[PDB]
Order: C-alpha cells, then sequence, then structure tokens
C-alpha cells in the first residue's frame, strides 16, 4: 500500500467526527494529523 | 490477529497496531504459498531463489 | 545585505522538507505510522538534522 | 596563509577515509556487505559525517 497522501480509497475503522471551523483544534484528514484552525479557502483547487 | 497460531506479521514502513489508524491510497494483496526456510525471502532486499 | 538575510531564512524554510534519511518529513506521519521503538529512530533522524 | 588552505584541503580529503562509525569507509562495500535497509542506514550515517 502507498502512504503518500492522495484520495484514500481504503481508510482504517475510525469514526469521524464533525467538522469545526474557525476555531483551535487538533484535526485528523485520512490519517493526516495536525493542529491548527480550519476555515473555509478561497484557493482554487481541482476537482482532483 | 486471530489467524493461526504464530502466525508471522512483518510490516515496513508501518507498525502493526498503527495500521488501524491510517488510510491508504492503493491497496494490493499478494498470495502465495512458499517453504517456510523461504519464508525470509519476502522481504524488501533479500536473496534467495 | 537584505538579500543575504532573505536567502538565508526561505533556506531555513526549505530545509524542513528534508527527510535526512527518514521516512518522511512529516514528524505527525512518523509518530502515526509507527510504533515507540522505530519512531524513535526515525524522529531522532529529523531533529538532528 | 596558502599552508592554512592546503592544510585544511587534506583534512577534508582525510576524512574521506573515515568510517563515521560504519563498518566501512567505501561505499561500495558498505552496499555489497549488507542488506539494502540495513545498508542504507551506514550509508547515511556515512553521507552525514
Amino acid at each position: 500500500f502507498e502512504l503518500l497522501h492522495a484520495p484514500a480509497t481504503v481508510c482504517g475503522p475510525k469514526k469521524s467526527t464533525n467538522l469545526v471551523k474557525n476555531k483551535c483544534v487538533n484535526f485528523n484528514f485520512n490519517g493526516l494529523k495536525g493542529t491548527g484552525v480550519l476555515t473555509e479557502s478561497n484557493k482554487k483547487f481541482l476537482p482532483f | 490477529y486471530n489467524l493461526a497460531p504464530f502466525f508471522t506479521f512483518k510490516c515496513y514502513g508501518v507498525s502493526p497496531t498503527k495500521l488501524n489508524d491510517l488510510c491508504f491510497t492503493n491497496v494490493y494483496a499478494d498470495s502465495f504459498v512458499i517453504r517456510g526456510d523461504e519464508v525470509r525471502q519476502i522481504a524488501p532486499g533479500q536473496t534467495g531463489n | 545585505v537584505v538579500n543575504h538575510n532573505a536567502q538565508a531564512l526561505n533556506t531555513l524554510v526549505k530545509q524542513l522538507s528534508s527527510k535526512f534519511g527518514a521516512i518522511s518529513s512529516v514528524l505527525n506521519d512518523i509518530f502515526s505510522r509507527l510504533d515507540p521503538p522505530e519512531a524513535e529512530v526515525q524522529i531522532d533522524r529529523l531533529i538532528t538534522g
């Protein structure tokens, strides 16, 4: 398996909590763990 | 963890305990049967037939 | 002089992308993927670098 | 001044004959005599030295 971050088809049995924005929180996005503030982003990402 | 009494579970680049906490982009399972002495041959950078 | 400062700072920032022989340049990935003995060898590499 | 320069370069040259804790100061010998995962650790030790 590849751990390089990408759209993850396979994931472990972890329950997903609600998404809280504009506050300092620990976050775990598809195995990407960090601490910070999540805000709505104006970045024009490609759909993939 | 319920597969056979003394299974050899050897993870390279990951931990046996941590697999449940990770997300995997592309997963492939390769199944075969070999002699026991040749099991150690199934590892990165090993020499054998 | 200003340039000699800015480049240096940028170099420092770019040196945060170096794995230094570890599995990853991200500390969180190393801790999430590995058990404490293996993580220590990788975090030691990253911290020393 | 010349001596200092000339001496310093020799030191650099002599630091190419230091194992730095690895089995050998020759990269090819380390690669041949060790498993690639095990060899890479000693190779990175030489590289960081």
